[PDB]
């Protein structure tokens, strides 16, 4: 259990996450906290978009990492 | 390897755009101007096909049009956007898995052969100003069903005509799988109401043009969620609403729907494409994500576009770049790195639907 940062274009969301959480899981936590549907969430880490079905661990996202949310 | 198609109305828009440039009423956007800047010929010296191909060539492998496009000429103009959103592209594909998103995909024991038709949905989201599609189909902020019908009719009919004739040439019928085009990222503020609008648009196109599509047989519409399971006879055609997020055990997008098989049908899947992107979009940046990226990754789309022979990876459900590319590399090896390194451009033959409902050259 750890925390990461999701920056918007801005209002930084702090999330409580596990290395094993899938990206969809993370996107769902963003929805709970911001009301943005997962279908309209694009998440970027280290310059690459994060895909459904992989975990934060898979991308080597560790404690206090910053993610970037792209929104309309 | 791939074939670009557009409506007669879009061909008119392109001819008017060229004339508008030649008469000094408009200036090209940065990315069109960039492709134009590589040319020896001026615009007035080009024919309509070259001109069209260079506008299409201004697409990038990966673009997020709902958020990072400004519609003000610093990337593309609205006049270019109105054209580019109408451009579709088809190609034969090997389908290596069923198209399930994330970790849900199922590999085909033996990959199946079929076709993809990339079609951009209504762009109803923006980071900056209103889009062309917002101006076209919204009346004072409200969705107009008849206008949305007309938009999808403009964009989809050339592909339905193309595969009606190709099913004939193959002495089969067509089975077509369709996702909830435009109901995800492109829906913007209309996310909560858009689902029945898209279903209704698909029904209107099929009903209006049923007599032009005698070789289209089965339509498998899978909005994933937000719609109810249903089956409807449309002329001779069987139109099924089959949301795989609400009904379990339904056929995937890259798989024969019930009642079709390789002997009786050609299999075609529509891809929810994107105005400014190459076919596949997200997957050029290595993300097997969205209808566009999943379907590209789960086929040899990238091989048809680049001309390169990739390798399917069963573990991650993914057509990977060629080994002759990835082997030596210590980093940056996804398909978009392949295109940067090899100067690949997105430029192919173009046909337009004509007055008589036939696909033909632009002149
Ligand atoms: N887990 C899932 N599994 C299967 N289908 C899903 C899932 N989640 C959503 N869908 C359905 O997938 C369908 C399509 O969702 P989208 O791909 O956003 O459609 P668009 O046209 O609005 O977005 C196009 C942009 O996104 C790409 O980058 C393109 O390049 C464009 O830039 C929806 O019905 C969802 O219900």
């Amino acid at each position: 259990s750890m925390q990461i940062f999701v920056k918007t274009l801005g209002k930084t969301i702090t999330l409580e996450v596990e290395p094993s959480d899938t990206i969809e899981n993370v996107k769902a936590k963003i929805q709970d906290k911001e009301g943005i549907p997962p279908d309209q969430q694009r998440l970027i880490f280290a310059g690459k978009q994060l895909e459904d079905g992989r975990t934060l661990s898979d991308y080597n996202i560790q404690k206090e990492s910053t993610l970037h949310l792209v929104l309309r | 390897a791939y074939q670009l198609l557009l409506s007669k109305e879009t061909l008119n828009k392109i001819l008017q755009y060229k004339q508008n440039l030649e008469k000094g009423l408009a200036t090209p956007g940065k990315f069109f101007l960039e492709e134009l800047s590589k040319q020896e010929k001026s615009i007035s010296e080009m024919d309509i096909t070259t001109f069209t191909q260079l506008l299409i060539q201004s697409k990038k492998p990966q673009v997020f049009a709902e958020s990072q496009v400004y519609h003000d000429g610093t990337d593309w103009t609205l006049e270019e956007e109105s054209i580019l959103g109408d451009v579709s592209v088809n190609m034969p594909v090997t389908m290596y898995n069923d198209g399930g998103h994330g970790s849900s995909f199922k590999n085909h024991p033996k990959p199946i052969s079929g076709y993809l038709a990339y079609v951009p949905g209504a762009l109803l989201a923006s980071g900056s100003g209103p889009t062309s599609d917002m101006k076209e189909v919204l009346d004072n902020g409200k969705l107009n069903q008849d206008k949305l019908n007309a938009l999808y009719e403009r964009r989809l009919l050339p592909q339905l005509i193309h595969f009606n004739e190709l099913a004939r040439q193959n002495e089969k019928q067509a089975a077509i799988t369709i996702p909830g085009i435009g109901t995800g990222c492109f829906s913007g503020a209309y996310y909560d109401v858009i689902k029945p609008y898209v279903r209704n648009a698909l029904i209107h196109i099929l009903e209006k043009h049923k007599d032009s599509l005698p070789y289209i047989d089965i339509i498998h519409y899978d909005p994933y969620m937000g719609d109810e399971p249903a089956e409807k006879k449309i002329g001779h055609m069987s139109f099924r609403v089959s949301p795989s997020g609400v009904v379990r055990g339904t056929t995937g997008q890259l798989d024969y729907p019930l009642g079709s098989n390789p002997d009786t049908h050609i299999l075609v899947s529509i891809v929810a494409w994107a105005h400014f992107s190459w076919p596949g979009n997200d997957y050029w940046g290595g993300a097997r994500q969205t209808d566009d990226g999943v379907k590209a990754a789960s086929t040899d789309t990238m091989g048809q576009v680049t001309g390169a022979t990739g390798v399917y990876d069963k573990k991650w459900g993914r057509y990977m770049p060629p080994e002759s590319f990835t082997k030596d590399r210590k980093g940056m090896s996804d398909w978009g790195d392949y295109v940067r390194e090899n100067g690949i451009v997105f430029n192919g033959p173009v046909l337009a639907l004509d007055k008589s409902g036939k696909l033909d050259t632009l002149e």
